[PDB]
C-alpha cells in the first residue's frame, strides 16, 4: 500500500495472508467470509506469464495477522487449502476479467477478536455503496513506494497498511488506460494522489462500512493497476457483487 | 457456507464495542460530500 497508514489492531480481522511454503514468502492478500471460505484474486493463484499455477499444497493462509513477519502466537491460525477454485472465464490472456478465486479451508477457523468474516454484498448494498465518490478500504503488507515500470512497488511494510480511496466514474477508469475494462471492474483512486495498493496487496480486500446496519461489506478485490502510486492513473478491482452468483454456485455445490 | 453469515462485518473490537477506528469517518463523509 502506497501512502496508507498502520492498521490498528483488529482494524481488519478478515483480511488474509496467502503464504507460499517453500520458498516462504507473502505471495497475495485475501479475504476471510466464513469459517471455511477465503476469497482472493485469479492471478494470485494462476498466471502463466510469470510461471503462476499453484496448487493446493503449495499454500497456506494466515489469518489473525498484523506484522507482516512475526509469528503472532495464540491470535493468527494457519489454515491449510482443502480445494482452489478459480472462476472458469477469468480472461488472463487479456485484461484479468473475472479476477476471483475461492479457497475452501480444510479445517474451518475459529472466530476471535483478531479473526472475523467480513460480508458479501447483496444487490440493495452493492446499489447504495457502490457509486462514484464513495469510499472504501484497501488492506495489506504490499509494498509502500511508487514504481513505474511495474505494480510491485518498492519498501515492505513491518505491520499492515490501510488507505481509503474513492470509487471513479466509469467513463474516466475507461479513459485512464488502454487495457479494455469490464463490467466485472471498478477503478478507484483520486488522481494526482500516490494512494494505492501495490502488487503484493493484490487479492485483498475493497471493503465498504454501510451507514445502514454498521456493517463492513466487501466490495472489491484488488486486481490490478499499471504502476503503483502514480500521479496519473487508478488501481482496478474485482466487481464482487457481479460475480456473487459464482461465488454463491461454488459454496452450495 | 459455514457459521460467519449472520454475524459478518461487525468487528469484535470497534462495531462490537461501539468504538471507531481512525479513519472509518472519511468513508462516512464519502457518503455524504462524495456526489
Ligand atoms: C497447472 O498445473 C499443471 C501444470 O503444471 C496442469 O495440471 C494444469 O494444466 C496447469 N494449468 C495451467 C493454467 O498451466
Amino acid at each position: 500500500i502506497v501512502e496508507g497508514s498502520d492498521a490498528e489492531i483488529g482494524m481488519s480481522p478478515w483480511q488474509v495472508m496467502l503464504f507460499r511454503k517453500s520458498p516462504q514468502e507473502l505471495l497475495c492478500g485475501a479475504s476471510l467470509i466464513s469459517d471455511r471460505w477465503v476469497l482472493t484474486a485469479a492471478h494470485c493463484l494462476l498466471y502463466p506469464p510469470w510461471d503462476k499455477n499453484f496448487t493446493e499444497n503449495d499454500l497456506l493462509v494466515r489469518i489473525g495477522k498484523h506484522s507482516r513477519t512475526r509469528y503472532e502466537r495464540n491470535i493468527e491460525k494457519i489454515s491449510m487449502l482443502e480445494k482452489i477454485y478459480i472462476h472458469p472465464r477469468y480472461n488472463w490472456r487479456e485484461n484479468l476479467d473475472r479476477d476471483i478465486a475461492l479457497m475452501k479451508l480444510k479445517k474451518p477457523v475459529a472466530f476471535s477478536d483478531y479473526i472475523h468474516p467480513v460480508c458479501l454484498p447483496d444487490r440493495e448494498t452493492a446499489a447504495s455503496l457502490l457509486q462514484a465518490g464513495y469510499k472504501g478500504r484497501v488492506t495489506g503488507w504490499g509494498n509502500l513506494k511508487e514504481t513505474w515500470t511495474a505494480n510491485v512497488g518498492k519498501g515492505q511494510p513491518s505491520v499492515l497498511q490501510v488507505v481509503n480511496l474513492p470509487i471513479v466514474e466509469r467513463p474516466v477508469c475507461k479513459d485512464s488506460t488502454r487495457i479494455r475494462i469490464t463490467d466485472n471492474m471498478f477503478c478507484a483512486g483520486i488522481l494526482g494522489d500516490r494512494q494505492d495498493a501495490c502488487e503484493g496487496d493484490s487479492g485483498g480486500p475493497f471493503v465498504m462500512k454501510s451507514p445502514f446496519n454498521n456493517r463492513w461489506y466487501q466490495m472489491g478485490i484488488v486486481s490490478w493497476g499499471e504502476g503503483c502510486g502514480l500521479l496519473h492513473n487508478y488501481g482496478f478491482y474485482t466487481h464482487v457483487f457481479r460475480l456473487k452468483k459464482w461465488i454463491q454456485k461454488v459454496i452450495d455445490q | 457456507f459455514g457459521s460467519g453469515e449472520a454475524d459478518c462485518g461487525l468487528r469484535p473490537l470497534f462495531e462490537k464495542k461501539s468504538l471507531e477506528d481512525k479513519t472509518e469517518r472519511e468513508l462516512l463523509e464519502s457518503y455524504i460530500d462524495g456526489r
